[PDB]
């Protein structure tokens, strides 16, 4: 309180310090949801060249 | 990866000996994999007849080319031999063998078949 007022002496009453706000705990893979690939085991695995 | 052979036992002289590898295990559209045929006499040493890789490559014995036809039954999983003119000197074991891929190059006769022995006689 001090600080904000800039004073050594602070006179009765009350006072708006600051602020607080409950952080995040936990971060979610940021995730869509998938299915499916391409033709790759189909150009490397390929019966005949 | 299994083999068998079928086909007429006993034949007359001057006809014809058909054998049929059925095989279970292998698909000839791979590569690498070839199937083949080879006889032994009875007290005999081996002998090599005839030889088809995926791509049909279709390698004969050039000693006993001209007499000899193999052919593919891809769908029924069967390869099928034939040789015309049989004669008393062709009474003999005949194994059915296949030759796949190895781990750096290609292997040959690593499975045989049962055998069918076959006598030319009346």
């Amino acid at each position: 309180t001090k600080c904000t007022l800039k004073s050594f002496t602070v006179e009765k009453g009350i006072y708006q310090t600051s602020n607080f706000r409950v952080q995040p705990t936990e971060s979610i893979v940021r995730f869509p949801n998938i299915t499916n690939l391409c033709p790759f085991d189909e150009v490397f695995n390929a019966t005949r060249f | 990866i299994t083999l068998k052979e079928s086909g007429l036992t006993l034949v007359r002289p001057t006809q014809t000996l058909t054998l049929t590898c059925t095989f279970s295990g292998f698909s000839l559209i791979n590569s690498g994999v070839g199937v083949g045929w080879i006889r032994q006499p009875p007290g005999k040493a081996l002998e090599w007849l005839a030889l088809i890789y995926w791509d049909d490559d279709k390698r004969y014995n050039p000693s006993l080319r001209s007499r000899l036809t193999i052919s593919k039954a891809t769908s029924k999983n069967q390869v099928v031999l034939t040789m015309t003119n049989m004669d008393p000197v062709d009474t003999a074991t005949y194994y059915c063998t296949h030759r796949g891929p190895g781990h750096n190059t290609p292997i040959y006769f690593e499975f045989w078949g049962q055998g069918a022995l076959v006598t030319v006689s009346s």
